[PDB]
RNA sequence: AGACUAAUCGAACCAUCUAGUAGCUGGUUACCGCCGAAGUUUCCCUCAGGAUAGCAGUGUCGACCUUCAGUUUUAUGAGGUAAAGCGAAUGAUUAGGGACUCGGGGGCGAUUUUUAGCCUUCAUCCAUUCUCAAACUUUAAAUAUGUAAGAAGCCCUUGUUACUUAACUGAACGUGGGCAUUCGAAUGUAUCGACACUAGUGGGCCAUUUUUGGUAAGCAGAACUGGCGAUGCGGGAUGAACCGAACGCGGGGUUAAGGUGCCGGAGUGGACGCUCAUCAGACACCACAAAAGGCGUUAGUACAUCUUGACAGCAGGACGGUGGCCAUGGAAGUCGGAAUCCGCUAAGGACUGUGUAACAACUCACCUGCCGAAUGUACUAGCCCUGAAAAUGGAUGGCGCUCAAGC
RNA sequence: AGGUGUCCUAAGGGGGGCUCAUGGAGAACAGAAAUCUCCAGUAGAACAAAAGGGUAAAAGUCCCCUUGAUUUUGAUUUUCA
RNA sequence: CACAGGGAUAACUGGCUUGUGGCGGCCAAGCGUUCAUAGCGACGUCGCUUUUUGAUCCUUCGAUGUCGGCUCUUCCUAUCAUACCGAAGCAGAAUUCGGUAAGCGUUGGAUUGUUCACCCACUAAUAGGGAACGUGAGCUGGGUUUAGACCGUCGUGAGACAGGUUAGUUUUACCCUACUGAUGAACUCGUCGCAAUGGUAAUUCAGCUUAGUACGAGAGGAACCGCUGAUUCAGAUAAUUGGU
């Protein structure tokens, strides 16, 4: 019997995370926030597509989770299981209380009205900004129609304005796409599990050239 | 709700980040007179003899001299009316001030200018201004040519 | 409102690690000289690191057109707000000034698209130099060879304070 | 039966004490002139009340002292909020990679396994990575805040002491002298200092910005400032709080907020456009409407195609290996699983639908015949439309308005 | 979100020597943990109690001596008239 | 039981809010033998109304008569039946989803003070609501809610119980307005007429024939026109029958 969302819906109260003063709130609804090939290279994904807010509102947890179903499903189907990439870069911290009239309000001891409505937690909600990122989608450059489709749908189950917008970035990194290639052709990139390191040309010798041999010749 | 000696004093009477320990012994070698301009600021790591948190900031004038503290007059601010008070604080709280040193350069200056003119024969304009607009000047183009600007489109970074 | 076109000329104040700065050069349309000096700051402000407590203004002139008896064809980038973002928008006018094209421009896009004069920036202005560039249709129709058409039903003009008419008015003039 | 005791009974009637007391309701009598508030601090068996301080009036006195200031400049101190941070401490938290086996678990090589064997699943270190903190922080604003800007000042010599120093060495208070020619930033001074006696008030409410409890409220509680109360006038049709502006009795001139088709004083004024609604729309606080859609119309972004002849339209074809491999009552392209090649070309898919128990038959993709020029697709936001259901008859103020008297 | 109506002849005062929690590597029974040794170790330990501040040849810790927890009245600070 | 006061303070209407209550949408994993949308809809999300209940205490305490039933008028549509239509996993028949539409109807009884509810029976159908939770100088007084009295539990006692039971006074209109009707001064007295405006009215079913037909393997089984009657409502009349 959750209050419907028209009821948490704006930034009211300063932030109310889980600590040693309030114990005993229920553990958020999403737990899982990555999906599909989450061990890919760098090299294989060079398409990266984000979906952007537009309103400084809270979204909720459950709401989160369920829009991550839909997402993956469409994908699944119509690009492979081993063809992206999905990350959920949301995570709700903030505590939602609620104060319980009826259930409350009885016969036997205590006081019934609007004496001590201090409430007690009721769930957890996430709080984002105009221009923050909710989630993001590598794959290969063959699938953009698919990528788009799937986070356009996606957007149904939240509450407001979100937009779709094409990176001109390199897979997850904060390089663009011919800065990092001419680069990455100098030698100064290192593959890791997944993501890639950089030269700094400040350390000594003697392990710099042993990590980034190519970059010496 | 409570109100102690030392309530909400959480950040104030705290000594800093990497300065911890001992006391520069600098502090201990200054001498003061009556009459002094001295300016209360409370060091944590000395219990005895310090101030209430609402002289942590305060500017006054001593007058008189101890073992080791000195009474400074302050002018505290009740509803409506203004109230001077006698505080003791030890000597490791306080620190001469730089308010009226300006003054005293000033001053001195004042005397030999007027003294040196009054030698010479021109008059002085020694009393101080505010700052006046500018004045006409000339700027040249040569070898330093304008360049063209203009507003730029909108384009996304992320 | 009724503009005209300004260059502005501003500068950083000199210093003593920097004498002689950079000079730089605007063309602002804008009703008179005041706001023409504020508009310049604005639009440095946002470019380079210079405010207007720390900076002064070398000159400002009035550039006049070098033909306003000949028609020619306009091409104005500009950026405009909206509700709910940010976008481009290219348009094209056929007058005989520069002025005019500025004049005409605001009026069109505070009614086509609600958008007022607080949020418009004008990248830049170039008269179309020969005329297959032209890209409109609604100006294309209008350099067709051998131009000309009637003009039906136009009604006569009567002195608003003579009511009272004795015979029935004709739109065949 | 708390019944009856002269129309009176859960304690009769008559006179006196007695004009019994009330922090509680009600009233409180002619005119003009000048000044003009509070609902706040502390205490009370205090919470519908008092004392205390504050706000206010009157009477003056000291000079006309020339001092002052809800302000600015210049010089110099204190702060831990907004922001920012976590490849920085504390706390929360997502994911791979490298190093390791004797840290735990599940296997394999003879489960031999006390084989530092091959796997691996946790756990642990190292360099990285996605997000957070009212009771976290290395940093760190804006607005506000303390002190100073001299004649009671600055410099020179030397008298007093029961204090202090080894000591006329110091410290305070002094005598004498020198430094103004200009007393040492701006602006104002339509209001300087001190004293005496006392009235009312001690239920408050509203608004921009900051902000706490609450789903929310014409709800409850706070900070700086401005208002109503205690206040009329012009505008918002009407309305204590909104906009303009504060008031002796008159004459002339000009405006502010707001308006100029009529009611209604003044434009059926001028320029460029958008909208046709069988529920149009019509001015801040304000008297309401959303998610989602439109081949209604207008403006824009991007990409693809094309006289080697496109999009649309009409007409022709739409073959073989081969009923490919499995699957099973039977599945020959079309229940399902997994594959996804070539021949001939102008062209044809180990297939887009209809269809059979299975075939057959029909159709689509693709190419071709006719024509004579520019199209096709996906997005963005203006007005309009659908979404849009309540009770006496009805309200953009009314009549009415359509290249508007609408935006 | 929590706390008080107590406790202390030392848990007050003076002086003096030492450095902590914890990790690495070793030593008969001894092992995960008993006692001993070396190295590293900015306080991550301790200071009667709730939370915050403060402390390293100490304000902790061990050792030696004591009763400034004494007598006479005044001035000043926070809550405040 | 009493007094001085309070709308600075509760129990009922009215006002702002809509959590809970009721009603409606948007996306589409899936159900539906195959097939998301014939008919439905998880995980989420956007709204509407003031016939439920809450929260606040703005208006009334020198008083606005506080449950239910009886009679009567009018209004709303979120449509039970009636008119005409669009869809189906609509062969016929019986049905389910939607549109224009509030003109016309929506019952008789056993139990309970009941509002609420549950059974019997008829019918085309036995839809949901408002008007100061319509309606007490319109009625009644079964219940709650003064004083008498009994029981059970609690209290030493006086007494308490949103626990059960029995008996308990219901006042005034002639004023103003509103409504139903009836007169009426001024331009001489009369007869015969026109019609601005205001009101408005009809409703549903059954039998025969079409027809044992269309449709369907069968079981079953319609409709328009035509004819004759009947239910609810409205306006008159008294030769016959009945009442007085
Ligand atoms: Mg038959």
């Amino acid at each position: 019997a959750r209050r419907p969302a028209r009821c948490y819906r704006y930034c009211k109260n300063k932030p109310y995370p889980k600590s040693r003063f309030n114990r005993g709130v229920p553990d958020p609804k999403i737990k899982i926030y990555d999906l599909g090939r989450k061990r890919a290279t760098v090299d294989d994904f060079p398409l990266c597509v984000h979906l952007v807010s537009n309103e400084y509102e809270q979204l909720s947890s459950e709401a989160l989770e369920a829009a991550r179903i839909c997402a993956n499903k469409y994908l699944v189907k119509y690009a492979g299981k081993e063809g992206f990439h999905l990350r959920v870069r949301a995570h709700p911290y903030h505590v939602i209380r609620i104060n319980k009239m009826l259930s409350c309000a009885g016969a036997d001891r205590l006081q019934t009205g609007m004496r001590g409505a201090f409430g007690k937690p009721q769930g957890t909600v996430a709080r984002v900004d105009i221009g923050q990122i909710l989630i993001s989608v590598r794959t290969r450059d063959s699938n953009r129609a698919i990528a788009l489709e799937a986070l356009r749908r996606c957007q149904y189950k939240f509450p407001g304005r979100q937009k779709i917008i094409v990176s001109k970035n390199w897979g997850f990194t904060p390089l663009r796409r011919e800065e990092y290639l001419e680069k990455k052709a100098a030698g100064r990139v290192r593959v890791d599990g997944a993501y890639v390191q950089f030269l700094t040309n400040h350390g000594n010798l003697e392990e710099n050239m042993r990590r980034f041999p190519d970059a010496f010749k | 709700h409570a109100a102690g000696l030392r309530s909400g004093t959480r950040y104030a009477f705290s000594r800093g980040f990497r300065k911890h320990g001992q006391i520069p012994l600098s502090t201990y070698l200054r001498t003061y007179r009556v009459g002094d301009i001295v300016d209360i600021k409370v060091n944590g790591a000395v219990q005895k003899g310090m101030p209430h948190k609402f002289y942590h900031g305060k500017t006054g004038v001593v007058y008189n001299v101890t073992k080791s503290a000195v009474g400074v007059i302050v002018y505290k601010r009740v509803k409506h009316r203004y109230i001077e008070k006698r505080i003791n604080v030890r000597i490791e709280h306080v620190k001469p001030s730089r308010s009226r040193e300006d003054f005293l350069r000033r001053v001195k200056e004042n005397a030999e200018l007027k003294k040196k003119a009054k030698a010479e024969g021109v008059p002085v304009q020694l009393k101080r201004q505010p700052a006046m607009p500018r004045e006409a000047h000339t700027v040249s183009i040569a070898d330093n040519k304008p360049v063209t600007l203009a507003p730029v489109a909108y384009e996304t970074t992320i | 409102g009724r503009l005209q076109e300004y260059q502005v000329i501003g500068r950083h104040l000199p210093t003593e690690a920097n004498p002689n700065p950079a000079l730089y050069r605007m063309r602002i349309f804008a009703p008179n000289e005041v706001v023409a000096k504020s508009r310049f700051w604005y639009f440095l402000r946002g470019l380079k690191k210079v405010k207007k407590a720390t900076g002064e203004i070398v000159s400002v002139n009035v550039i006049s057109e070098k033909h306003p008896l000949k028609v020619k064809n306009f091409g104005i980038w500009l950026r405009y707000d909206s509700r709910s973002g940010t976008h481009n928008m290219y348009k094209e006018y056929r007058e005989t000034s520069r002025v005019a094209a500025v004049e005409a421009m605001y009026a069109d896009m505070a009614a086509r698209h609600r958008a007022r004069f607080r949020s418009i920036h004008i990248l830049k202005v170039v008269e179309l130099e020969k005329t297959e560039d032209v890209k409109r249709p609604y100006i294309k129709q209008l350099v067709a060879k051998n131009l000309s058409f009637p003009l039906p039903h136009r009604v006569p003009k009567i002195s608003t304070k003579k009511i009272f008419s004795a015979k029935r008015p004709s739109t065949f003039s």
